[PDB]
């Protein structure tokens, strides 16, 4: 003892408050009052997961919003990486993926400004980026409205019933849930 | 690596062991 | 723009101190050894039963508790990682970590730097992620909490030899402001949407075709303590900035809440103990105005952003590259200066592909030892050290003895001070130059040219200075840099623990001579102006030969 | 000293006789200065890779090597430099009083009289317990108290004073020191010194300290200048795998160019300049202070201690009136004094009779030792007499013969208190004279202040100095001696004991008190205080108690005092502060020049447009060298300093030593690198 016993029992003490009791009451909590988000804002159809709508998928369709490029290990929209693409400014392989990312979207949205947003070239922090701002997501009406038989009214307000803007404008960005906003469009189409 | 970096180093290191022993006295 | 980046500047530091002014006068409390209201009673019955007397110890036997409780720690969390396959809560079977991936995180997240060279969701368990890793990430907190409390303890004392009692304090800090605190960060997290489960990973059946496999886990309950006790971390590979983890802009600003409101509290309860209210507010001030300019700068690097965006066909020049559009540029740059600065090491982006001028302040930052609102505790007794100097150099050229808060600043107090600030400084050269000087540290970078160097700096000043943060582009998963990490981090939290506890114990035995005509005031704009002037002296003359092949090079490329 | 006052800091003779030395400084025995040891190790690599290339080695530009070896052997020579010129003074200053030991003749009485034994000695045989007899124009053989006799001494050859100073048999005026010549009469001294224990010898200790002990602040300075060499050397030393990586490495002969001109060499240089410089002025303020440490720890001085007799005042305090009391015949009242003050060898008990005989015509012609019964002045006792007879006469202060009174059985009265406060209110010092338990009258005792030192303690009330004045005297007499000396407060009535009660109630508050004090009652008191300013003039036991000893006997000495450690520190403190500052011009000067191969783009650094990056880092080197030499008479003269505020005088201090530094270096440059472009030679 003499200075081993109070070393021992304080340890153990914080270890136990701090592994067990404090854990278990933020999750008995968490699951008690905000089960669905604290679950991880699952989407469901009948039973089966559809994704959730916080993390973002990778979407290639034609009638579907494309969102940012992500720089996921395996795979895009990869949630077992969950890493960014950590290339330089003087990098010339950032610049090489962005010329690429720029032709293929002015060769998929024609209609649109020939001006890309930055959103849809660069890569987000995470990877998965379900958000864009309302501006890139107004930039590709006219693909799918072509590709969906809809209007351009129509479309705005979708984006406008799925956009979430902050409490104040100076503490992040209007963003778009991409995942909803597809799944939205999915149920508009049946 | 050659014998100029080795003594490169040597050369710091005993610098540093000089500095931190004057450092240390009150000489 | 510049408007909604001095309104977003404004209202982060206005409702910082709002909030830690009262977290300031429950802090001072406990400096002061006066137990909390309602904690009386409860405290008599769980000390009691621990075997905690509140017997007062001296600096060394305070130095030996904090070494032995963390040295606890360190072998608990090695092992435990070591034996995660063998332990419950792994819904993958994941199996147990090599022996310098463990040492290394287990040295990271007791240093309270908690680098991570892994991929959290496909490397730890739910119970290596809860049990372990948020237990050190309340206890590095409470032992720089406990640390800086000696530290003032030192300063308002007078004639003792006794600093306190270790474990009371460190028992009071964990339950009684990070866990009840954490607890309502953690619920809060949890509403806008940060997971808090034990579920197995969940598939899922995406809207295209595709599958994705979703990973659960106890997110919110360690993102809260790792942001109020100053900590890096993230059950994920993205620190920050993951949807699970910061799922809204109220969540990233109450993030940044939590980083400074502990730095921000220290120096209230610092003031309040004192006596005298403008010795906070000096700190305050001298941490402000650098933190302002700072987060000024980085905002403008960002606007400014990547010139060749617009020449490749892009709508702006804004460096989006490597940040989440849920925040913006300018957010982004505050949340990375501010855990840059605070020793946080969370990443709302990656750092790697800020600008050059975006890169170089929060890795300047990190190499003034975290002095600007730093880490827990931590950041207030690095910035001591800063003080000591400015008032030695400011009693020379007044011609009076030197002295701070009534006590004489002497031979010894130089002599541990300037061992106690050539300890960070030492590391990053040391390390950075051992990884230039060695094929596998200089194998692990991704981008070319001065920019990998920059990447090797950042890594080791964040090592040394415990920030934890990373570009995240270099591969420090080899065994090579995992060791040099761990000695890194290791000696620098270690050996300025140490001789900060040294200044304290050689400055109870000393005596507050009490206000003079002649006595200089260490409070006022002229102190903080030369306070400020002290510290980004000193960090520029050390790493501008440093900062001049990295990120300047780069941005004069 | 004063007078015999020391020439210029450059009287291009000495010059060349420490010169000559600083070529001697130049081998290893530089290991206790760290900061330009660096420099020598840097100069020696520089110099064997500037032999290597002249032999055959990888690199070229051997030329370029050269110049860099060079100019850092310059920097050392420099600094050197300043340091032997400040030593070189303070030698000068040595052999100035040096010469004082001349005599070889003592007298050997075998007890003090008038003439015993003239038994002729060495004075270097003299030892302590010895007595000689110095005749009117004979010099002193030793250093002791004064036994029997008084005379006129002229101690010009010590402290520069062309007026004698009277010394006189017992009281406060009895130490007497060597080298100084008698103009008045015989006089016996005892021998106190052993040899090797004179005030010369104290006087040769202070001015040529072969081991001078550093101040706590030089070391703790010292540290910080080490602490910045290890983080500029490592900073330095580390630039090598970077620009490995980089490309082409950077040459170690530029590497170490940059070492040089960024740990800080000028104040690393000029630092035991600075301390023995500041000897030296403390001497030529006429101050014998043993340690540099009470020096430097005499600037933070509040409250200043002051003895009245014999410091504000001469000392002399001639007995000029009498006053009788009611029943009391002037007589009478003389015959008391006379008889009282027969076997008293103070100041005023000699003034007594040598005035009262003369001016009454009369006097009892038999001396104290026919039926001899005497008893001394104790300061605490604080009342002295003689009682020979079964009758007794005493005198002393008025408190002490009230008691006295009370003691025996009767009073003081009314007519008594109104001539006391009579002429307390006119400045003598009162004497109460008794006999029987009956009180005849008092005595006034003129007394003279020394000089105007009203304007010095107007000057100490603005340096933030409080001054009070510690006397043993009645309560009115030492308010209108307060009053004429312009002192801020005094204390009355003090027994030494209350005095040193006094300095532990000021002391233990947390101040840092200064006494000034000459006489043996006053010693304890001075040992107890922190700075401790002696008097010449007073006594031994004072002057070996005290830390530091005047030559002037001026009471005000301690703003010189003040003066010069305040300079010391401030000196110390400015030059610490220009030479972090000067690294920013250095950086902004190499930085761009050593990495312009490597880098080519870090040429937008060079904000000077210098020519080259060779003329770039040779004329930091060359500046880096040249402002040790540009700062050599600051560190000789001391910083101006004004009596300010604390935080105005911190303002002044940053805004020109900080700009100086900031700016100054980069001008510098630039001119030294243009005068390079227009010579050709880079
Ligand atoms: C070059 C760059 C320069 C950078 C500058 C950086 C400046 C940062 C300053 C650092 C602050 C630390 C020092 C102050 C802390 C203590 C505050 C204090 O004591 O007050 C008195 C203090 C000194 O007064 P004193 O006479 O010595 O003593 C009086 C006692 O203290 C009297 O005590 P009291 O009882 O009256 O007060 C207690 C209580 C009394 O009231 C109460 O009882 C409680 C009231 C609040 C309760 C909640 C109600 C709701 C309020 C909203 C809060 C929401 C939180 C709740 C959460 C929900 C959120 C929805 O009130 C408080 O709790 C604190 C008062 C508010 C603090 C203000 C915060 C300071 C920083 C904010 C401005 C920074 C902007 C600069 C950045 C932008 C630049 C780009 O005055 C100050 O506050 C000084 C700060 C003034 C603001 C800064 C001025 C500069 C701003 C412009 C910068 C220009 C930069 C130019 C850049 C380029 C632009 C073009
Ligand atoms: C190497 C570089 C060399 C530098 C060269 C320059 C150095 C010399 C500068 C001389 C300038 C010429 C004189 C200008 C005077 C006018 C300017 C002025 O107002 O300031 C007065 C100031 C003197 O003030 P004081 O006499 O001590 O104060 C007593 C008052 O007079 C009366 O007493 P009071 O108690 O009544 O005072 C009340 C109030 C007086 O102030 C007031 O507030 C006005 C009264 C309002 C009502 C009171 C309510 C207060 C609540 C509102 C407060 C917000 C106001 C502030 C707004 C934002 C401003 C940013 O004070 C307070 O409230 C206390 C709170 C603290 C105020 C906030 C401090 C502002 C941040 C300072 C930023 C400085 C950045 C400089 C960076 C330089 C880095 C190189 O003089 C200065 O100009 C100082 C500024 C320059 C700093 C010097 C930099 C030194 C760097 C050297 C580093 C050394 C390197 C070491 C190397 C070796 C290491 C080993
Ligand atoms: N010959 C004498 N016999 C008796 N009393 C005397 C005396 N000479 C002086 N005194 C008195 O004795 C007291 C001693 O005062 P004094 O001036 O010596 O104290 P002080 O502190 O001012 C000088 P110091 O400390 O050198 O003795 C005074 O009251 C003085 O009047
Ligand atoms: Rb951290
Ligand atoms: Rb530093
Ligand atoms: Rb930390
Ligand atoms: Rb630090
Ligand atoms: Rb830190
Ligand atoms: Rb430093
Ligand atoms: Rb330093
Ligand atoms: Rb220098």
């Amino acid at each position: 003892m003499s200075g081993l016993r109070p070393a021992l029992s304080t340890f153990i003490f914080l270890l136990l408050i701090t592994g067990g009791v404090y854990p278990l009451l933020t999750t008995v909590l968490g699951q008690w009052w905000f089960p669905w988000q604290a679950n991880g804002s699952l989407i469901r159809e009948g039973d089966t997961v559809r994704g959730s709508a916080l993390i973002g998928q990778n979407f290639t369709g034609n009638g579907y919003f494309h969102g940012r490029p992500s720089a996921t290990a395996e795979m895009p929209y990869n949630p077992q990486a969950s890493g960014g693409s950590n290339l330089a400014v003087s990098n010339p392989e950032l610049d090489k993926l962005i010329a690429a990312r720029v032709a293929a979207l002015r060769a998929a949205n024609p209609d649109a400004s020939a001006s890309v947003p930055v959103e849809l070239v660069t890569a987000s922090a995470s990877g998965l980026d379900n958000n864009i701002t309302p501006q890139a997501a107004a930039w590709q009406i006219p693909r799918v409205a072509k590709a969906r038989n809809l209007s351009v009214e129509q479309l705005t307000q979708l984006i406008a019933k799925y956009s979430q803007q902050p409490l104040v404008k100076y503490i992040g960005q209007p963003v778009v849930n991409i995942v909803e906003l597809n799944l939205a469009l999915d149920k508009l189409d049946e | 690596m050659s014998a100029g970096v080795i003594t490169g180093v040597l050369l710091v290191f005993l610098l540093l062991g000089y500095l931190v022993y004057a450092l240390i006295n009150a000489e | 723009m510049a408007a909604q980046g001095f309104l977003l500047i404004a209202t982060f530091l206005l409702v910082l101190m709002v909030l830690a002014r009262p977290l300031g006068s429950g802090l001072a409390r406990l400096i002061n050894d006066i137990p909390l209201p309602g904690t009386t009673g409860v405290e008599r019955v769980l000390f009691r039963a621990l075997g905690v007397s509140d017997r007062e110890m001296n600096w060394k036997q305070y130095l030996c508790a904090i070494l032995g409780l963390n040295m606890l720690g360190l072998a608990v969390l090695f092992f435990m990682l070591l034996g995660q396959h063998y332990l419950p809560l792994n819904p993958q079977q994941l199996p147990g970590l090599s022996w310098d991936l463990a040492l290394n995180t287990a040295v990271s997240f007791v240093t309270n730097t908690n680098w991570q060279s892994y991929s959290g969701e496909t490397t730890l368990s739910y119970f290596s992620q809860m049990a372990g890793l948020t237990v050190q990430n309340f206890l590095s907190a409470a032992s720089g909490i406990a640390v800086i409390f000696a530290l003032i303890r030192a300063f308002t004392r007078q004639s003792m030899s006794t600093l306190g009692n270790a474990w009371v304090d460190l028992l009071r800090i964990t339950l009684w402001v990070l866990v009840p605190v954490a607890l309502l960060i953690a619920l809060f997290f949890i509403q806008q949407g940060a997971l808090q489960n034990f579920l197995p990973y969940q598939a899922v059946n995406t809207v295209e075709g595709a599958q994705q496999l979703l990973p659960m886990g106890p997110v919110a309950s360690q993102e809260a303590i790792k942001m109020l006790g100053t900590n890096d971390g993230g059950f994920f590979n993205a620190n920050s900035s993951h949807p699970f983890e910061n799922p809204t802009a109220l969540t990233n600003f109450v993030q940044m809440l939590a980083i400074f409101l502990i730095p921000t509290a220290l120096c209230f309860a610092f003031g309040e103990v004192m006596g005298d209210r403008r010795q906070g507010r000096m700190l305050l001030w001298a941490m402000s105005v650098i933190f302002v300019i700072c987060v000024g700068v980085v905002m403008w690097a960002e606007v400014q952003g990547n010139p060749h965006l617009l020449a490749l066909g892009t709508d702006s020049s804004i460096n989006m590259e490597g940040k989440e559009s849920r925040f913006g540029v300018l957010v982004s740059s505050l949340f990375a200066v501010v855990t840059t600065a605070a020793s946080c090491g969370a990443v709302i982006a990656m750092h790697d592909s800020f600008t050059a001028l975006g890169g170089m302040v929060p890795m300047w930052l990190m190499q003034i030892g975290e002095v600007v609102f730093g880490g827990v505790g931590s950041g207030l007794y690095g910035m001591m050290l800063f003080v000591l100097l400015a008032v030695f150099i400011a009693g020379l050229m007044i011609g009076r003895t030197p002295e701070y808060l009534g006590k004489k600043i002497d031979v010894r107090e130089m002599k541990l001070t300037a061992l106690a600030i050539l300890v960070t400084p030492t590391l990053v050269l040391m390390g950075a130059a051992l990884a230039m000087m060695t094929d596998a540290g200089r194998s692990a970078m991704l981008n070319p040219g001065p920019h990998g160097f920059s990447e090797v700096l950042y890594a080791v000043s964040s090592a040394a200075n415990n920030n934890g943060s990373a570009f995240a582009g270099l591969s420090a998963n080899s065994p090579f840099w995992n060791c040099l990490l761990a000695f890194c981090m290791f000696v620098g939290r270690f050996g300025v623990i140490i001789p900060v506890m040294a200044i304290a114990g050689s400055l109870v035995s000393k005596k507050s001579q009490a206000a003079s005509s002649g006595t200089l005031p260490t409070h006022g704009p002229l102190f903080v102006g030369l306070l400020i002037g002290t510290v980004l002296l000193v960090g520029a003359l050390t790493f501008i030969p440093a900062l001049a092949l990295g990120p300047v090079a780069e941005y004069l490329s | 000293m004063s007078r015999k006052q020391l020439a210029l800091f450059e009287p291009t003779l000495v010059v060349q006789a420490l010169k000559e030395a600083v070529k001697k400084l130049n081998p290893q025995a530089q290991w206790r200065n760290p900061v330009m040891f660096i420099v020598w190790i840097g100069s020696l690599l520089t110099t064997c890779i500037s032999i290597a290339m002249a032999s055959g080695a990888m690199p070229g530009n051997a030329l370029f090597s050269a110049a860099i070896s060079g100019w850092l052997w310059i920097t050392v020579l420099f600094a050197n430099f300043a340091e032997a010129l400040a030593e070189g003074r303070s030698k000068a200053q040595a052999n100035s009083l040096k010469g004082v030991k001349k005599t070889a003749f003592a007298r050997k009485l075998r007890e003090p009289k008038y003439g015993a034994a003239a038994d002729k000695v060495p004075a270097d045989q003299l030892r302590k317990g010895d007595i000689v007899l110095v005749e009117a124009g004979d010099i002193i053989p030793c250093d002791g108290e004064v036994i029997e006799g008084g005379a006129s001494v002229d101690e010009s050859a010590i402290t520069g004073e062309a007026a004698p100073v009277i010394r006189e048999s017992g009281g406060d005026f009895a130490s007497v020191t060597g080298g100084t010549r008698i103009l008045s009469d015989w006089l016996v001294i005892e021998c106190s010194v052993n040899p090797g224990e004179t005030f010369l010898d104290r006087m040769i200790a202070m001015v040529e300290g072969a081991q001078r002990r550093k101040t706590p602040n030089e070391i703790a300075l010292t540290i910080l200048l080490i602490a910045l060499t290890i983080v500029f050397l490592l900073a330095t030393a580390t630039l090598w795998p970077f620009s490995a990586w980089g490309g082409n490495a950077v040459s170690v002969t530029v590497l170490v160019a940059l070492l040089v001109c960024l740990i800080p060499t000028t104040i690393g240089g000029l630092l035991s300049a600075i301390g023995v410089a500041g000897m030296s002025r403390m001497l030529g303020a006429n101050v014998i202070a043993t340690s540099g440490r009470a020096v430097e720890a005499a600037g933070d001085v509040d409250v200043l201690l002051l003895d009245k007799t014999g410091t504000i005042t001469l000392g002399n305090r001639q007995a000029s009136e009498f006053i009788p009391a009611q029943g009391v015949d002037e007589k009478t009242l003389a015959d008391a004094a006379q008889l009282a003050s027969l076997a008293d060898e103070t100041p005023e008990g000699r003034s007594i009779v040598i005035l009262a005989k003369q001016r009454f015509n009369l006097r009892e012609r038999d001396v104290q030792s026919l039926h001899a019964t005497f008893v001394p002045f104790t300061a605490q006792s604080r009342m002295s007499g003689i009682n020979i007879d079964n009758r007794m006469i005493r005198k002393g202060s008025v408190d002490a013969i009230r008691r006295h009174v009370e003691a025996n059985g009767g009073h003081f009265p009314t007519d008594v208190d109104q001539k006391v406060d009579q002429v307390a209110r006119q400045g003598a010092t009162p004497l109460v004279v008794v006999e029987g338990s009956r009180v005849l009258g008092v005595i006034a005792l003129k007394d003279i202040v020394k000089g105007g030192i009203k304007e010095r303690f107007a000057q100490l009330r603005k340096m933030g100095i409080k001054t009070v004045m510690i006397t043993g005297d009645n309560r009115l007499t030492a308010a209108a001696i307060a009053a004429e000396a312009g002192v801020d407060d005094f204390l009355a009535e003090a027994t030494p004991e209350a005095k040193l009660a006094l300095i532990r109630q000021y002391q233990a508050e947390g101040r840092l008190v200064a006494m000034t004090g000459d006489g043996t009652n006053d010693a304890p008191a001075l040992a107890q205080a922190d700075v401790a300013v002696a008097m010449n003039s007073g006594t031994q036991a004072a002057k070996e108690a005290g830390n530091m000893v005047d030559l002037d006997s001026n009471p005000t000495k301690l703003i010189e005092v003040v003066h010069i450690g305040k300079q010391m520190l401030m000196t110390r403190g400015s030059l610490t502060t220009f030479s972090i500052a000067n690294d920013v011009a250095k950086y902004f000067a190499i930085i761009p020049a050593a990495f312009a191969a490597t880098y080519p783009q870090l040429n937008a650094l060079n904000i000077m447009c210098l020519h080259s990056p060779d003329s770039a880092i040779l004329s930091a080197v060359i500046f880096n060298a040249l402002i040790i030499v540009f700062l050599i008479p600051l560190a000789l003269k001391g910083v101006s300093y004004k009596p300010l505020t604390a935080s105005a005088m911190l303002r002044r201090n940053l805004w020109i030593y900080g700009l100086g530094g900031l700016l100054v270096p980069f001008i510098g440059i630039k001119v030294i690198d243009l005068l390079l472009t227009v010579c050709g030679l880079v």
